[PDB]
């Protein structure tokens, strides 16, 4: 499966 | 709801404790309570909301995938029933998040960082719904995800630098949508490549700490491009 | 309860699916439903019941330890409140397991393997209650754990070989009780050492597969003896 | 912390 974004973004 | 009697600051504090304890269902309930106080969320609080629900739905998605694989291999009612039970709980969590975004986080979000973050979340939770959708509304769920991601992309390109981690995480997730949901691998590859290259050309403007934040997401774009090509 | 309308065999099947999906709360609810059908549990079913509740309470214990450590370092009401919330849910799970054992698993268990397994479980869940107990009933909780473990030990020594994995896991857990709960490290060490040595002397009677089962538990006894000495 | 028994025992 593809990687998606982490939940926490700055 | 059940959090209506707890102070906003106490809900935020307990969300952070729940995170430390890896109690993500509690964390999500605390952050839902905080949202329902009606005030806008700060950047840190938006991240807590996302961490909480992403971990909850992540466990549900992983379980759904296990059960769906068993069901497909089997093809009594029990496997289907239990896959349906997990699926329905997953859909309930997604509907809860989408409800918070619609009432009224998105409409009150005027700054690019908040509005893009919430529209990206809207796309993400429609994407999680799309992963399990099979009925006459699968197309509409997919379109809802696409529409949210597109609005977020349009704002992010006008208002944020190409290295902004929210912009990067949005582009990453929209590329995953294209590859995994929308049967559009070429669009996924094109988006990931342009996103990566434009971020790389803007890294020189960043402090050491911002550089780390941006390159972490760029690495995920690169990993996907390696997987997809 | 809510599982009253589901077939016993369907509950067992879904417990196994929940295990595969790492949905241990579901697994425990299915196995509680199976117990409440009123029939005795087979060996495999007793193990499913234990796996389910051990994983549920294990997450609660880990979270409680995180929160208790934060609380002790802090020494507003929020840390105490949230530690209390997790503690109360943990106690509820232990009370649920103890209730299943009392109504009516233990009283119907006549064979050594079932009776020892359930009395060991009774000791374990009182031990988990003891880990969080601080009030006027801490002594009584500790005594309840000790009494259950002792009855299980007496039966296991009369009815099972020293390599039997249930007997070994019981002796291991009673040694942990002595070390961690009862302020009796010498008793813990003595029990672990005699258990290990008597099992080692009986390994020659075992098939390859039984040897593996027994030596796995013996390794835990050895690991504890290394930690404790 | 001390090691305790696995849940499943044969
Ligand atoms: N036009 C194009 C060329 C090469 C591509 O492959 C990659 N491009 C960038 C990275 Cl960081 C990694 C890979 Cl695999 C993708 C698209
Ligand atoms: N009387 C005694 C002697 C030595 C002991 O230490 C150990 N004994 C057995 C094992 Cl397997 C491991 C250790 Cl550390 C414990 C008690
Ligand atoms: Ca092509
Ligand atoms: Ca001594
Ligand atoms: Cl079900
Ligand atoms: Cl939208
Ligand atoms: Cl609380
Ligand atoms: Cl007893
Ligand atoms: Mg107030
Ligand atoms: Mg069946
Ligand atoms: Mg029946
Ligand atoms: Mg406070």
């Amino acid at each position: 499966r593809s990687h998606s974004s982490p939940a926490s973004l700055q | 709801g059940a959090m209506g009697s707890m102070e906003r600051a106490s809900l935020i504090q307990k969300a952070k404790l729940a995170e430390q304890a890896e109690r993500y269902e509690d964390m999500a309930a605390f952050m839902k309570g905080a949202v329902e106080k009606g005030e806008e969320l700060s950047c840190e609080e938006r991240n807590l909301l996302s961490v909480a629900y992403k971990n909850v739905v992540g466990g549900q998605r992983a379980a759904w995938r296990v059960l769906s694989s068993i069901e497909q291999k089997s093809n009594g009612p029990e496997v289907r029933e239990y896959r349906e039970k997990v699926e329905t709980e997953l859909q309930g969590v997604c509907d809860t998040v989408l409800g918070l975004l619609d009432s009224h986080l998105i409409k009150e979000a005027g700054d690019a960082e908040s509005r893009v973050f919430y529209l990206k979340m809207k796309g993400d939770y429609y994407r999680y719904l799309a992963e399990v959708a099979t009925g006459d509304d699968k197309k509409r769920i997919i379109d809802s995800a696409r529409s949210a991601y597109q609005e977020a992309m349009d704002i992010s390109k006008k208002e944020m630098p190409p290295t902004n981690p929210i912009r990067l995480g949005l582009a990453l997730n929209f590329s995953v949508f294209h590859y995994e949901i929308a049967n559009s691998p070429e669009e996924a590859i094109s988006l990931a490549k342009t996103t990566f290259d434009e971020a790389m050309a803007d890294l020189h403007t960043l402090s050491e700490d911002s550089y780390k934040d941006s390159t972490l997401i760029m690495q995920l774009l690169r990993d996907n491009l390696t997987l997809w090509t």
